[PDB]
RNA sequence: ACAGAG
DNA sequence: TCCAGCTCCACTTAA
DNA sequence: TTAAGTGGAGCTGGATGCTCTGT
C-alpha cells in the first residue's frame, strides 16, 4: 500500500466523513512558553504547565505544507510511522482509595509528529 | 622506468639559474616546458638544453647533442667505509664454536 | 560483465592506435626509439606510455574497484561505467597525470611492490622443500637415476 | 561561459596549517590528556576506604601536573629545558601533585600539594618550556624552532609513540566465515569491559556466541530470556517479508522442541550453560544486562533497547545470505586513529589504581594491629610506582595493562636524525594493526577511501609495504566529543523513541533507524530533511563541526558519529554551482581582517569526513563543477604527504619512483638543526656545503625545508661515458670533488660512566 | 503557498491530563479488537504504572480444544483444591495481560480529538504496552517442581532481587472495567474537549523566534572560568559579548597593520557611536597617507626578544616611529641605505616594512593601498592638531 | 622461475570464463599432490563436435540442474482429509533444454537420501505433477516437516552429475574447422567419461588425484609433466622438459 | 646485481682439493650457460648492446 | 508458512483431530479447523533460456497468415513468446530474422 | 625487541 | 593465517 | 534384536624468506 500524508488525512476526516477520530501527536521537548507563577531558570515548558483555551492555529498550505502555529513561532507535523497494532485510548480514575473506574474512550489509528522549523528559526538571525 | 620528471627538473632548473629563478614543481601544477624553453632561448641557449659537445679525450666533436643541466643530487648515509669487512680467524661464540 | 568487456576493447583500440601514431612521427636516432630496437632497455609499450597514451590502470586484471559505496571516488557519479571514472589515464606521463589519473595510477602500482614483497616467502619456502625432497638423485656410472637407499 | 576562478584560495593552507596537522595532532592529544581526562581517572577513583576499620577515608580533591624540574642531590631544584636532559641522559618530567582529604581521628585534615609521582612532558605542549617562545630565546634554551616536537626524552633519548590504527569498536561487522557461512560480530568495547560477541547461521539456524557460554546457544532462547516471549514479536522485529520469514523459520522450529516458552524457563536454560568463573536464575540475568552486548544500556533490567539491537543484527545475516554483501574491514570509515594521550591515559588509570591498592593495602595492614595513633597515610605515599611505571612504558615500548587485556609491542621507536625530513617524517607515521603477520595482499593495497587522509606514495618497500603510512598534508584527527546537544536536537528533529512501537515498523522502507555511536537512538521518517537540517546546525555553531552524519540506503540506517580518532579533511562548501569562498573573502584573509575559524562560522569551510564524503560530490577544480556538486577541493597537491612534497613534478613520473624517493629522501645527509653543533648523538652525518634546491614545490616551503637543506645542485651530461656506468652507477668529476662536491661529516658517539656504588667505593 | 484550506483552531483541555492512559497491543491487529470480550478485572499500580488484565476466553465457540484445555488445566491446578486456583472450572477460562512501560516521561504527547474544523489536545500521564502472559506455564512447573522433588560497600540498588521487593511495596488498586459499548465511555469522552470562546488570543506562548531557539539549544558554558583579555588572535567578525568593542579594533590593528577609514563603518555598523569613540581610536592607530597604521604600543613593549632568526636584536620603537614618521613626510622612504642611518639591521627594516607595503625596483617599497579622503568624516579641527602632535613625536626623534 | 612469475591475470583459458589459479599457486598445488584443489577443471571432447545442437544435449547430461530449476511452482496443499507438498514440472522449460527428464523419472530423483521418505508416499498423478506426502521423522524433528521439504525438495538433483557445478561449450577460431569442447568444472572424472556421447578417450583433467584414482600411477605421471609445463609457459618461462619429468 | 649499494660476499677456499673443485666446476668460463634451459646468461648487456 | 496464535501468539503447528485438520497452539487451547482449500505457492526461478534457443533450435510458434518481420517485409524469421523467470511474469516476445546476405536480432 | 639496506 | 591424522558417533547390512 | 564395519564431523598440532647494519 502506499503513504499518506498529513494534508490528505485531515482532509478525509473534514469532508468525507464528519465521525471524530482520536489522533496521538508527539511536540517537541519545549514549548515557547513560561511556565505561568510554577516557582521556575528557563526549565523546559511542557502542555501540562499550560492552562486551558485556545493553545495556537493549525494552518494547512498549498502544495500539502501543513504548520502547527503555536505562538508567534509555526511548527511543523508530519505524519509519525505508520502503527497497524491495536492501541486504545483509556481512562484510569483512582475515584476511591482503593478502588476506581477503567473506560476505554476510543482507538487510536493515526500518529502525528510535531517538530521546530529550524531553518526559519536561523534564517531570522544566522551565526 | 619512466622518470619525465628528472628530464623536465633538469631544464626547469637550467632556465632558473639562468635568470635567477626557482621554477616551481608542484604536484598537478608547476612551471610548464611552454614557458621554460622561451627562457632558454633568450639566453642564446637551445630551447630543449642539449647542447654542443666536445670530447675531452679526443677533442673532436661529439656527433650527438649531450642533455646538460642542474639536477638536484642528495648523498646517501650508506659508505663503502661504513661497510668493507673481512675475518680470516677470530672470536668464537661459547656455546656453539663458530665465528 | 558484457559491458566490461566492450570498454576494455575500445579503451585498448585508444592506446595502441595513439602508440603505432607516435613510432610513425618519431625520428631515427631519436634515444628511446633506439633502445627499444636494439632491446638494450625499454619496449614500444613504454615510449608510447610516456610520449601518447597510458593506458587502463587494472588492479588484479580489472577495472578499478568501487571502494566507497557504488564508485571508485567522490568525484564521480554513482553507478557510472565511464572510462575516466573506473581508472582510464588519457594523459601521458608528458602531459603530466591528473589529480584522480594520478590516484588510480598508484594504485596499479602498489600492487607489483606488494607482489615483490609477498614473493620472498611464497617461493623460498617451496625451494627448500623440493631440494630436500630431490637432494639425494645422482646420476649412477651404469647410466641410471637411484636415491641414496 | 567557463566557471570563473579564485586563484587565491590555496592559502587556506597556511592559514590551515598555522593551528592544525603537520605534528599538531600530537601535541593536542597529549594536552586533551593532562588537562581534562586526568580529572576524569581521579573522579572516577577520588575515594579510598580500607575494608578493615571503617569509617576513616582518603579523599581526592583536585590533580595537578606542573612545570618541568630537576631533583638534585642537596633537594635543590630548578627549571630544565629539554637540551639539558639530552646531554645528562635524564627524563623531562614535571611533577603531579594532589590534593587530599583525609582523616587523623579529625575527621578532615587536607593537603593542597602533594607530589605522587611525575609525568614525562612531551615537547612543545602546554607544560614544555619551549611553548610560546621567540626564535632569539630558544637560543638561550639550544633549541631549534624548527624542531616539531611531539617527542618525549625519556633517559635522554628521543621517543615517538607512534599513531596506531584500529577498528571502530560498536560496530556490527557483518563478514564471511573461513567455513563460507556468513555472520556477524560487535565488539563492545566500553570503559568498563571490553567483549566480542558473535551471531553464527552453523546449521541454517541463528546462534549467538560469547566467552561466558560453554556452548554457543539458540538467540530464541535469548528473545524469550530477554522477556520478549511470543514467537510473533520476535518475528516482527527480524522482519515480515516472506523470505526473511523462511530463512528465520528453522529457529523457531528448534526452541518448540525444547520445553522454553518462559522467561524464567529460558533464563534457566542459559544458566546451565554459563561457565562458572543464586546459581541458574540470576548469573544468567545479570550476564544478559552486564555482559553480552553490553555497549547497549539497560536500565533497570529492561531489555527493550537491547532487543531491538540483536534483532538488527539477526536482519542483516539473512540479507546478506541471498547476497554477499559483506563487509570490508578496510574501509577507512571503520578505522580509527589512537594518539598519544589516549594511549596514556590508559596506562595511568592502571598505575593509579594500583597505587591506590597498594596503599589500601599497607591501611589494611596497620589498622587492626600496629598502633593507637591514627596514622597519616601521607608517609606512604611512595612515588615510584607512578614514576617508574610511565617511563619504563615509554622506554621499552611494551604496555602490559593486564587491567584491559592488552599486550602491545612496538609502541615507540626513537626519533630518526638521519635528516629533517627523517624527523619530520616519522611525527606523521601510522602503525597498522595486523603487523606483518602473514603476506595477506588484502590491507596493503591502496583503498581508495585515503584520499587525501593518508598519503598514496610515501610507504616502505620491504616487509612492511602497505603497513606502515603517513598523514597527507591538510588532514585532522577529532577528538571526543560532549555527545549531549546531538541527542537534544535529534529528538526535536522528528526522531520517535523505538520503545512506543512494535518491531514490525523496522520491515517499512519508508523507516530508516537513527545510530549515534552504535546506539539506536530512534526511528525517522523523512531522513534528507533530517541529515540537511542537521548540517545546517552543523555550519551554523549550534553543533560541533567535527560530528558527522551519513546516510546508509542499502540497509536503512542514518549514523551519527561524534567519536574521536577518525580522520577529517577540510573542504569548500558550494551551493547551486557557486563556491562560497569569493576574492573578497581571500584578499580578507591575506590582510588579516579574518581567519580560518571565520570561514567555518560563516559556512565557507567545513569539515568532511570519510564517512560523509560517500555521501557528498567533490568537484577538483571549479571548471568541472556540475548541477549536483556538493563541495570543492581546496588544494589538490595536498593529497601528497611531507616526504612525496620534496619530488619535483611527481606526477610526470611511474608510480613506483615516487616511493623510492620517499625513503632515499630520508636518508639524505643534511642539515639536523641550528643545535646541530651543541648536540651530542650517538651518530650525526652533516653535509659541509648544502644548498637548497633549484627545483621546488610548494609544500618545500609549507615545511620550511630551504632554510636547513639536504643535497646540492650538480651539473649533470646525460651520457654514456667510459662504460663504469652501465647499472645505475654514475661517473663523477675529480676536480668537483676537491673543490668541495659531497663533502660530508660523520659525528659519533663515545660515553662512559663512573659510578658511587652501595659500599663506600667509586670509580676513577 | 497561502493557507487555503481548513485553518483549524487548537484547543487545550486538563480535565483528563492525570488520568488518560495509552494502551497498545503490539502483536494483536488493529481490526481483531478487544470491544466484544467480557473482561473480569482490571489491576493498577498507580505509582509506577503496571496495568494487569484478566480476559474471558469462551468454550462453546468451535476453536477451543476442550481435551487440550482440561490437560493444561489440570498441569496448572491440583485436582480437587479450588482454595485458591487460576481457573474456577475444569478448563482454561481466563487470559491474563501484563503491562511493559514504554517511557518513563511523557510530557510531550498528547491526545487529539479531532472534530469537525477544531482539534482538542489534552496530555497523556502514561503509555503502557499490554502482551499475553505466560506466568501459567511457570506456576505450572511449580506444582510440579513440588510434587517431584562493619561490612564491606554493597550495591542492592543494581540487583534484581531488591528491586522486585521496592516494586511489592506498593498495594494492588482494582479496577471496573467499562468497554468501549458502555455508556460511561461516550460520557467520559466529553471531557476530552474543553469549554471556551473561539476566538481567544493565549497570554502564554509569546516568545519570538531567537527565544524559542536559544530555549532548545542552550549555550554550553554558563560562564568560562579564565577571561580573554584577547592577546591571543580570537574571532575579529565575532562582537564577543565581554570584550568591549574598543578592544577589537586592538587586537584588528594588530592583524591589520593598514586599513582605510570607511571600514570602520563597514565593519561596525552605523549603531556604534561613531563620534565619541574617536578618542580611544587615537591611542591605538593614526592615520597616516590617508588611512590608518597601527601604534608602536600595541605590537611592542620595551623587553621583547627578536622576532626572527639570525643575529638577535633589542626592540627600538623608535627605530619604527622613525621610518613611519618618514612616510608622513615624504611621498614614501626612497634611498638605498636607510639601515645605516638607524644603525639597526637590514633584516629588521626589510621585514617590518613587508607588513605594510609591496617592493618596485630601488626605490624602496609601494604603498599598498591609494589615497582616499581625509575629510570623508566632519572633523575640522583634528587636521591641524595632527600636525602639532606630529611634531612632538618628531621632536622625540630629535632627541637621538 | 616461482620468483620470475608475477601472480600475472589476463587468464581464462581463452574462454573469457572459467577462472584458474596459475603461477606459484598452480605449482604449490602441483607438488603439494592434494587429494582437492581450488578451480578444477575437465576437458571432455564431444565425438559428434558437428553442432551446438549435439553439445547441448550431453552437456544437459553432466552439467546439474535442480528440480526447483525446472518446475514453475512449488506448492503446500492443506485439505481437510490429508494434506501434501505438490511440485509441478515446467514441461515446456524441459522440452526446450532437451533433459531426459519428466514427472516418472522426478519419482526416482527424490526416495535417495531424503530423510528416508517412502516410495509409496509419492505419486505421479499426471505427466506434470508430483506430491510428496510427508511423514514423521520420529527422530529430533515434529511432523511440521513439510516447512524443512518447502525449503529443501528445490535443492535435490534430478539429472546430472551431482559434483558438476557449471559447464561451458568452447569454441576453435582455426579456419580450417569448428569444433565444440566442453570445459567442465567439477570434481568427478569418471562419470564425465562414462556419458553417452562424451569421448571419454580424449578427455583430461587438471587433478592428479582424480586422474589417478580413474587411470592409474602412469596417467597421473603424464599430468604432473602436462600440467607444470602449461603453467611455466604461460608466465613465459621455459623448462627443459627433463627437468619436470624427474620431478614426477 | 644492479650496482645501487648492493653488497655481495666473497669465501677463499682454504685447502688446494677446494681450489680445484671451485676452479673447474664452479668457474664462470664453465657457467656461461644456464642449466635450466640452456640458454647463455653471461653476454652483453645495456651500453654494450647499444 | 508462519502462522500465529490470535491468543499468545505462539507459532501454530498443523496436527489431526477427529474430524479435520487443525492449526493448533502448542501453549493454549486455540485450533482452527481446516475446512477448505489452502495453498501456499513457492514460483521458484527457473533456467536462463538466451543460450537455449540460439543456433537453430527447435522453435515452433508459427503458424499461417503470421507477420511478415518488419525490415526484411519476408515472413522468413522466427518468433516465440516465452516467461523469463517464473510464470507470473507477463510472457515477453522476440523474433530473430536469417536471409541471405542478412542477418539481424530485434525485439 | 624495533628500524634499515639489497 | 591454512591443512593432514586421530578419535567420537550415527547408519545401514547381516546373523 | 544386535555385532560390527564404515561413512561423516570435530579436535589437534604442525607450518609460513634470505642476509648484514645499527641502538
Ligand atoms: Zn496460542
Ligand atoms: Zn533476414
Amino acid at each position: 500500500l502506499p503513504k499518506d500524508v498529513s494534508v490528505a488525512e485531515l482532509l478525509r476526516e473534514l469532508s468525507l466523513t464528519k465521525e471524530e477520530e482520536l489522533l496521538f501527536l508527539q511536540l517537541p521537548d519545549t514549548l515557547p512558553g513560561q511556565p505561568p507563577t510554577q516557582d521556575i531558570a528557563e526549565n523546559a515548558c511542557t502542555l501540562a504547565d499550560l492552562t486551558e483555551g485556545q493553545v495556537g492555529k493549525l494552518l494547512i498550505r498549498k502544495s500539502g505544507r501543513v504548520q502547527l502555529l503555536l505562538g508567534k513561532v509555526t511548527l511543523d507535523v508530519t505524519m509519525g510511522t505508520a502503527c497497524s497494532f491495536l492501541q486504545e485510548l483509556v481512562s484510569v480514575g483512582l475515584g476511591d482509595s482503593r478502588t476506581g473506574e477503567m473506560t476505554v474512550l476510543g482507538h487510536v489509528k493515526h500518529k502525528l509528529v510535531c517538530s521546530p522549523d529550524f531553518e526559519s528559526l536561523l534564517d531570522h538571525k544566522h551565526r | 622506468r619512466m622518470t619525465v620528471g628528472k628530464l623536465i627538473e633538469l631544464l626547469a632548473g637550467k632556465a632558473g639559474v639562468l635568470d635567477g629563478r626557482f621554477h616551481y614543481g608542484t604536484a598537478f601544477g608547476g612551471s610548464k616546458v611552454k614557458d621554460v624553453c622561451e627562457d632558454l632561448v633568450r639566453h642564446g641557449y637551445n630551447y630543449l638544453g642539449k647542447d654542443y659537445v666536445t670530447s675531452g679525450i679526443t677533442g673532436e666533436p661529439l656527433e650527438a647533442y649531450i642533455y646538460f643541466g642542474p639536477v638536484y643530487y642528495q648523498k646517501l648515509k650508506h659508505m663503502v667505509l661504513d661497510k668493507m669487512h673481512a675475518r680470516a680467524r677470530g672470536p668464537r661464540a661459547v656455546l656453539t664454536r663458530q665465528p | 560483465e558484457t559491458l566490461e568487456a566492450l570498454i576494455l576493447k575500445e579503451l585498448s583500440v585508444i592506446r595502441d592506435h595513439a602508440g603505432s601514431a607516435c613510432l610513425r612521427e618519431l625520428d631515427k636516432s631519436n634515444s628511446p626509439l633506439t633502445m627499444a630496437l636494439c632491446g638494450s632497455k625499454g619496449s614500444f609499450i613504454n615510449i608510447s606510455q610516456m610520449i601518447a597514451c597510458v593506458g587502463q590502470q587494472a588492479i588484479s586484471g580489472s577495472r578499478v574497484p568501487d571502494g566507497f559505496e557504488n564508485r571508485s571516488l567522490p568525484h564521480f557519479e554513482k553507478h557510472s561505467k565511464l572510462p575516466a571514472a573506473k581508472g582510464f589515464v588519457a594523459n601521458s606521463f608528458y602531459s603530466g597525470l591528473t589529480p584522480t589519473e594520478f590516484f588510480f595510477h598508484t594504485m596499479a602500482g602498489r600492487e607489483g611492490l606488494v607482489d615483490t614483497a609477498v614473493k620472498t616467502a611464497e617461493t623460498g619456502y617451496m625451494q627448500r622443500r623440493l631440494v630436500k625432497s630431490l637432494e639425494d638423485l645422482c646420476s649412477q656410472y651404469d647410466l641410471t637415476v637411484r636415491s641414496s637407499t | 561561459a567557463p566557471i570563473p576562478t579564485v586563484e587565491e584560495k590555496w592559502r587556506l593552507l597556511p592559514a590551515f596549517l598555522k593551528v592544525k596537522g603537520l605534528v599538531k595532532q600530537h601535541i593536542d592529544s597529549f594536552n586533551y590528556f593532562i588537562n581534562v581526562e586526568i580529572k576524569k581517572i581521579m573522579k572516577a577513583n577520588e575515594k579510598v576506604t580500607s575494608d578493615a576499620d571503617p569509617m576513616w577515608y582518603l579523599k581526592y580533591l583536585n590533580i595537578y601536573v606542573g612545570l618541568p624540574d630537576v631533583e638534585e642531590s642537596f633537594n635543590v631544584t630548578r627549571p630544565v629545558s629539554p637540551h639539558e636532559c639530552r646531554l645528562r641522559d635524564m627524563t623531562y618530567s614535571a611533577p603531579i601533585t594532589v590534593d587530599i582529604e583525609y582523616t587523623r581521628g579529625s575527621q578532615r585534615i587536607i593537603r593542597n600539594a602533594l607530589p605522587i609521582g611525575r609525568m614525562p612532558i612531551m615537547l612543545r605542549s602546554s607544560n614544555c618550556v619551549l611553548t610560546g617562545k621567540t626564535p632569539a630565546e630558544f637560543a638561550k634554551l639550544n633549541e631549534c624552532p624548527l624542531d616539531p616536537g611531539g617527542y618525549f626524552i625519556v633517559k635522554g633519548v628521543e621517543k615517538v609513540i607512534l599513531i596506531q590504527e584500529q577498528l571502530s569498536k560498536n560496530r556490527i561487522i557483518v563478514e564471511a566465515d573461513r567455513k563460507g557461512a556468513v555472520g556477524a560480530s560487535v565488539t563492545s568495547s566500553t570503559h568498563e569491559k571490553k567483549s566480542r560477541t558473535n551471531m553464527a547461521v552453523k546449521q541454517g539456524r541463528f546462534y549467538l556466541r560469547h566467552n561466558t557460554l560453554s556452548e554457543d546457544i539458540p538467540i530464541v532462547i535469548i528473545f524469550k530470556a530477554m522477556g520478549v516471549e511470543s514467537d510473533q514479536e520476535i518475528v516482527q522485529m527480524i522482519g515480515t517479508e516472506e523470505h526473511v520469514m523462511a530463512a528465520f523459520g528453522p529457529s523457531l522450529e528448534e526452541c518448540q522442541k525444547a520445553q522454553i516458552f518462559t522467561q524464567m524457563q529460558a533464563l534457566k536454560y542459559i544458566g546451565n550453560k554459563v561457565r562458572r568463573q543464586k546459581t541458574k536464575i540470576e548469573e544468567a540475568r545479570e550476564l544478559l544486562a552486564s555482559t553480552i552486548l553490553t555497549h547497549v544500556p539497560v536500565k533497570e533490567f529492561n531489555f527493550r533497547a537491547k532487543c531491538i539491537y540483536t534483532a538488527v543484527m539477526v536482519r542483516r545475516v539473512i540479507l546478506a545470505q541471498g547476497d554477499n554483501k559483506v563487509d570490508d574491514r578496510d574501509y577507512y570509515g571503520n578505522k580509527r586513529l589512537e594518539l598519544a594521550g589516549q594511549l596514556l591515559s590508559l596506562l595511568f588509570e592502571d598505575l593509579f589504581k594500583k597505587f591506590n591498592s597498594e596503599m589500601k593495602k599497607i591501611a589494611d595492614q596497620v589498622i587492626p594491629k600496629q598502633r593507637a595513633a591514627q596514622f597519616d597515610v601521607v608517609k606512604h605515599m611512595r612515588q615510584d610506582q607512578i614514576t617508574n611505571g610511565m617511563v619504563n612504558a615509554i622506554s621499552t615500548g611494551n604496555w602490559s595493562l593486564k587491567r584491559f587485556k592488552m599486550d602491545r609491542q612496538g609502541v615507540t621507536q626513537v626519533l630518526s636524525r638521519l635528516s629533517y625530513i627523517s624527523a619530520l617524517g616519522m611525527m606523521t607515521r601510522i602503525s597498522s594493526q595486523f603487523e606483518k603477520t602473514r603476506k595477506v595482499s588484502g590491507p596493503r593495497s591502496l583503498q581508495p577511501s585515503q584520499w587525501g587522509m593518508l598519503c598514496p606514495s610515501d610507504t616502505p618497500e620491504g616487509e612492511a609495504c602497505g603497513l606502515v603510512k603517513n598523514l597527507a598534508l591538510m588532514t585532522h584527527i577529532t577528538t571526543d566529543m560532549e555527545d549531549g546537544p546531538i541527542v537534544k536536537l535529534a529528538s526535536n528533529l522528528g526522531v520517535e523513541d523505538v520503545n512506543l512501537l512494535c518491531g514490525e515498523e523496522l520491515s517499512y522502507p519508508n523507516v530508516f533507524l537513527v545510530f549515534l555511536n552504535g546506539n539506536i537512538l530512534g526511528v525517522i521518517r523523512d531522513h534528507k530533511k533530517l541529515v540537511n537540517t542537521f548540517r545546517l546546525m552543523r555550519r551554523a555553531g549550534y553543533i560541533n563541526e567535527f560530528v558527522s552524519i551519513s546516510t546508509n540506503l542499502t540497509d536503512r540506517c542514518v549514523y551519527i558519529s561524534s567519536d574521536g580518532g577518525r580522520l577529517c579533511r577540510p573542504y569548500i562548501i558550494v551551493k547551486k554551482q557557486k563556491p562560497a569562498v569569493t576574492n573578497k573573502h581571500m584578499e580578507e584573509l591575506a590582510q588579516g581582517y579574518r581567519n580560518f575559524e571565520d570561514f567555518l562560522h560563516e559556512s565557507l569551510v567545513e569539515y568532511l569526513d570519510v564517512n560523509e564524503e560517500n555521501d557528498c560530490n567533490i568537484a577538483l577544480y571549479e571548471h568541472t563543477i556540475n548541477k549536483d556538486t556538493t563541495h570543492l577541493e581546496i588544494e589538490p597537491f595536498t593529497l601528497l604527504g611531507v616526504c612525496a612534497g620534496l619530488i619535483p613534478y611527481p606526477h610526470h613520473n611511474q608510480s613506483p619512483r615516487n616511493t623510492y624517493q620517499c625513503a632515499m629522501g630520508k636518508q639524505a645527509m643534511g642539515t639536523i638543526g641550528y643545535n646541530q653543533r651543541n648536540r651530542i648523538d650517538t651518530l650525526m652525518y652533516l653535509l659541509a656545503y648544502p644548498q637548497k634546491p633549484m627545483v621546488k614545490t610548494k609544500t618545500i616551503e609549507l615545511i620550511e625545508f630551504e632554510k636547513l637543506p639536504a643535497g646540492q645542485n650538480a651539473t649533470v651530461a646525460v651520457m654514456s661515458y667510459s662504460g663504469y656506468d652501465i647499472e645505475d652507477a654514475l661517473v663523477l668529476n675529480k676536480a668537483s670533488l676537491d673543490r668541495g662536491f659531497g663533502r660530508c661529516l660523520v659525528y659519533k658517539n663515545a660515553k662512559c660512566t663512573l659510578k658511587r656504588y652501595t659500599n663506600q667505593t667509586f670509580d676513577k | 503557498d497561502d493557507p487555503v484550506v481548513q485553518e483549524i483552531d487548537v484547543y487545550l483541555a486538563k480535565s483528563l491530563a492525570e488520568k488518560l492512559y495509552l494502551f497498545q497491543y503490539p502483536v494483536r491487529p488493529a481490526s481483531m479488537t478487544y470491544d466484544d470480550i467480557p473482561h473480569l478485572s482490571a489491576k493498577i499500580k498507580p505509582k509506577q504504572q503496571k496495568v494487569e488484565l484478566e480476559m474471558a476466553i469462551d468454550t462453546l465457540n468451535p476453536n477451543y480444544c476442550r481435551s487440550k484445555g482440561e490437560q493444561i488445566a489440570l498441569n496448572v491446578d491440583g485436582a480437587c483444591a479450588d482454595e485458591t486456583s487460576t481457573y474456577s472450572s475444569k478448563l482454561m477460562d481466563k487470559q491474563t495481560f501484563c503491562s511493559s512501560q514504554t517511557t518513563s516521561n511523557t510530557s510531550r504527547y498528547a491526545a487529539a480529538l479531532y472534530r469537525q474544523g477544531e482539534l482538542h489536545l489534552t496530555p497523556l500521564h502514561g503509555i503502557l504496552q499490554l502482551r499475553p502472559s505466560f506466568s501459567y506455564l511457570d506456576k505450572a512447573d511449580a506444582k510440579h517442581r513440588e510434587r517431584e522433588a562493619e561490612q564491606a560497600r554493597q550495591r542492592r540498588v543494581q540487583s534484581y532481587e531488591f528491586l522486585q521487593k521496592k516494586h511489592a511495596e506498593e498495594p494492588w488498586v482494582h479496577l471496573h472495567y467499562y468497554g468501549l459499548r458502555d455508556s460511561r465511555s461516550e460520557h467520559e469522552r466529553q471531557y476530552l474537549l474543553c469549554p471556551g470562546s473561539s476566538g481567544v488570543e493565549n497570554t502564554e506562548l509569546v516568545k519570538s523566534p531567537s527565544e524559542y531557539l536559544m530555549m532548545l539549544m542552550p549555550p554550553s558554558q554558563e560562564e568560562e572560568k579564565d577571561k580573554p583579555v584577547a592577546p591571543s588572535n580570537v574571532l575579529s567578525m565575532a562582537q564577543l559579548r565581554t570584550l568591549p568593542l574598543a578592544d577589537q579594533i586592538k587586537i584588528l590593528m594588530k592583524n591589520v597593520k593598514v586599513m582605510p577609514f570607511a571600514n570602520l563603518m563597514s565593519l561596525l555598523g552605523p549603531s556604534i557611536d561613531s563620534v565619541a569613540v574617536l578618542r580611544g581610536i587615537q591611542k591605538v592607530a593614526m592615520l597616516v597617507q590617508g588611512n590608518w597604521v597601527v601604534k608602536s604600543d600595541i605590537l611592542y613593549p620595551k623587553d621583547s626578544s627578536s622576532p626572527h632568526s639570525g643575529v638577535p636584536a633589542e626592540v627600538l620603537c623608535r627605530g619604527r616611529d622613525f621610518v613611519m614618521w618618514k612616510f608622513t613626510q615624504s611621498r614614501w622612504v626612497v634611498r638605498k641605505e636607510v639601515a645605516t642611518v638607524t644603525k639597526l639591521c637590514a633584516e629588521d627594516v626589510k621585514d617590518f616594512l613587508e607588513h605594510m607595503a609591496v617592493v618596485r625596483i630601488n626605490k624602496g617599497w609601494e604603498f599598498i593601498l591609494p589615497y582616499d579622503g581625509e575629510f570623508i568624516k566632519k572633523h575640522p579641527d583634528v587636521v591641524q592638531r595632527q600636525h602639532m602632535l606630529w611634531t612632538g613625536i618628531q621632536a622625540k626623534l630629535e632627541k637621538v | 622461475p616461482g620468483t620470475q612469475m608475477t601472480l600475472k591475470t589476463f587468464h581464462f583459458a581463452g574462454v573469457a570464463s572459467m577462472n584458474i589459479t596459475l603461477g606459484v599457486p598452480r605449482i604449490k598445488e602441483i607438488i603439494n599432490a592434494s587429494k582437492a584443489i581450488s578451480t578444477p577443471i575437465i576437458t571432455a571432447q564431444l565425438d559428434k563436435d558437428d553442432d551446438a545442437d549435439y553439445a547441448r544435449l550431453v552437456k544437459g547430461r553432466i552439467e546439474k540442474t535442480l528440480l526447483g530449476e525446472i518446475s514453475e511452482y512449488i506448492e503446500e496443499v492443506f485439505l481437510p482429509d490429508d494434506c501434501f507438498i505438490l511440485v509441478k514440472l515446467s514441461l515446456e522449460r524441459i522440452r526446450l533444454l532437451r533433459l531426459e527428464v519428466n514427472a516418472e523419472t522426478v519419482r526416482y530423483s527424490i526416495c535417495t537420501s531424503k530423510l528416508r521418505v517412502k516410495p509409496g508416499d509419492v505419486a505421479v498423478h499426471g505427466e506434470a505433477v508430483v506430491c510428496v506426502t510427508p511423514r514423521e521423522n520420529s527422530k529430533s524433528s515434529m511432523y511440521y516437516v513439510l516447512q524443512f521439504l518447502k525449503e529443501d525438495l528445490p535443492k535435490v538433483v534430478v539429472q546430472g552429475i551431482p559434483e558438476v557445478s557449471r559447464a561451458v561449450i568452447h569454441i576453435d577460431e582455426q579456419s580450417g574447422k569448428e569444433k565444440y569442447k566442453l570445459l567442465v568444472e567439477g570434481d568427478n572424472l569418471r562419470a564425465v567419461m562414462a556419458t553417452h556421447g562424451v569421448k571419454g578417450t580424449r578427455t583430461t583433467s587438471n587433478n592428479t588425484y582424480e586422474v589417478e584414482k580413474t587411470l592409474g600411477i602412469e596417467a597421473a605421471r603424464t599430468t604432473i609433466i602436462n600440467e607444470i609445463q602449461y603453467t611455466m609457459v604461460n608466465h613465459g618461462m621455459s623448462i627443459d622438459r627433463r627437468h619436470v619429468m624427474l620431478l614426477s | 646485481a644492479d650496482f645501487d649499494g648492493d653488497e655481495m660476499n666473497l669465501h677463499l677456499p682454504q685447502t688446494e682439493e677446494a681450489k680445484a673443485e671451485a676452479l673447474v666446476l664452479m668457474g664462470t668460463k664453465a657457467n656461461l650457460v644456464t642449466p635450466r634451459n640452456g640458454e647463455p646468461l653471461i653476454a652483453a648487456i645495456q651500453d654494450f648492446l647499444t | 508458512m508462519l502462522l500465529f496464535c490470535p491468543g499468545c501468539g505462539n507459532g501454530l503447528i498443523v496436527e489431526e483431530g477427529q474430524r479435520c485438520h487443525r492449526f493448533s497452539c502448542n501453549t493454549c487451547p486455540y485450533v482452527h479447523n481446516i475446512t477448505r482449500k489452502v495453498t501456499n505457492r513457492k514460483y521458484p526461478k527457473l533456467k536462463e533460456v538466451d543460450d537455449v534457443l540460439g543456433g537453430a533450435a527447435a522453435w515452433e510458434n508459427v503458424d499461417s497468415t503470421a507477420e511478415s518481420c518488419p525490415k526484411c517485409e519476408h515472413p522468413r524469421a522466427y518468433f516465440m513468446q516465452l516467461q523469463t523467470r517464473s510464470a507470473d511474469e507477463p510472457m515477453t516476445t522476440f523474433y530473430k530474422c536469417c536471409n541471405a546476405q542478412c542477418g539481424h536480432r530485434w525485439r
